[PDB]
């Protein structure tokens, strides 16, 4: 959120003039905000459109941000921690499977409030089960591939 | 098989069909053997000797009953079956030798002769030279010559899992 400004002249705005010349159709910035309009936009000052310069060279370093070293790329997660994580996540998956069986049962049974007011404040077994399967499957596939690549490259 | 009716069938038909089955067995085209065998009527397959001997011989070969396969050489319901049966016996000698290779951590000679169905030590020695054996230093053919993670293939499979998950 950033905006450029220059001030309108009291002299002109009292002596009936628009202190901007509309040669182009570039006056469609964002439909100026109500905050600016009530705080004095279009009366005492005007907004100037803002753009940015792209060099494709600074962008390379900005992309290098978030980058991980090949150490992290090839590292294997602690196998004991991985096994404990799988055990735990499968336990929550078991409980969510019980709750999913319960929910699917009493889902078609009645849908007056099932649309929006049957999950607020209550856990969604289907959603949490999807989250658990996604996370655990990602972890396991990634670690398997890492282990195999390591077994070969570091031979 | 084509001209059913308008023809009275030939008594030699079943004999010659059995001979064809013997030929197919000798050349080791088992699929075609079974396909043609299915053409023979049920009771013809079950009772007629000419169609029973070929099917029974295949049954024995599949089971491994090489003794009864050899005794088929004496059975020979029609003498013309000898030609297609001799080559089958030689191939079966090879198959029996393969069985001996894989099994029999150690085997002797005097009994290996009967096992391979040979009748002469000179034939035994020639056949051992074929392929290659240790000749029985203590009269025992000791052909007892009995890791590596498929990491590449497993990585390919796991990448396939990832791609099938992420093309969602």
């Amino acid at each position: 959120v950033i905006d450029a400004f220059r001030l309108i002249n009291a002299n002109m705005m009292v002596l009936g003039h628009e202190p901007r010349q509309t040669t182009s159709n570039l006056g469609h910035l964002n439909k100026p905000s109500i905050q600016a309009l009530i705080h004095g936009l279009n009366r005492h000052y005007y907004s100037i459109t803002i753009n940015y310069r792209k060099n494709e060279l600074e962008q390379k370093m900005l992309l290098n941000l978030h980058k991980k070293s090949w150490m992290e790329g090839l590292t294997l997660q602690d196998y004991s921690e991985h096994c404990k994580h799988n055990e735990s996540v499968v336990k929550e998956m078991l409980e969510l499977a019980k709750n999913y069986n319960k929910a699917v049962e009493e889902e078609d049974k009645m849908t007056p409030e099932q649309l929006a007011i049957k999950n607020v404040g209550k856990q969604d077994p289907k959603r949490h089960l999807e989250e658990h399967v996604d996370v655990l499957m990602t972890s396991n596939i990634v670690q398997c591939l890492a282990a195999m690549l390591d077994t070969v490259v570091f031979k | 098989f084509d001209y059913k009716e308008q023809l009275p069938e030939s008594a030699y038909m079943h004999q010659l069909l059995g001979l064809n089955l013997l030929f197919l067995l000798s050349q080791n085209r088992v699929a075609e053997f079974h396909t043609e065998l299915e053409r023979l009527p049920a009771k013809d397959i079950q009772t007629n000797v000419y169609i029973k001997h070929p099917v029974s011989l295949e049954q024995y070969l599949m089971e491994g009953s090489y003794n009864k396969v050899f005794l088929a050489k004496g059975n020979i319901p029609a003498e013309s079956y000898t030609f297609f049966i001799d080559i089958l016996l030689d191939t079966i000698r090879d198959e029996i030798a393969g069985c001996i290779e894989k099994a029999y951590e150690k085997i002797l000679f005097t009994e290996a002769t009967r096992i391979l169905f040979f009748n002469t030590p000179k034939k035994m020695t020639d056949y051992a030279k074929k392929r290659g054996w240790v000749l029985g230093p203590n009269n025992y053919y000791s052909f007892a010559s009995q890791t590596t993670i498929p990491s590449t293939e497993l990585a390919k499979q796991v990448i396939e899992y990832a791609r099938q998950l992420e093309m969602i």
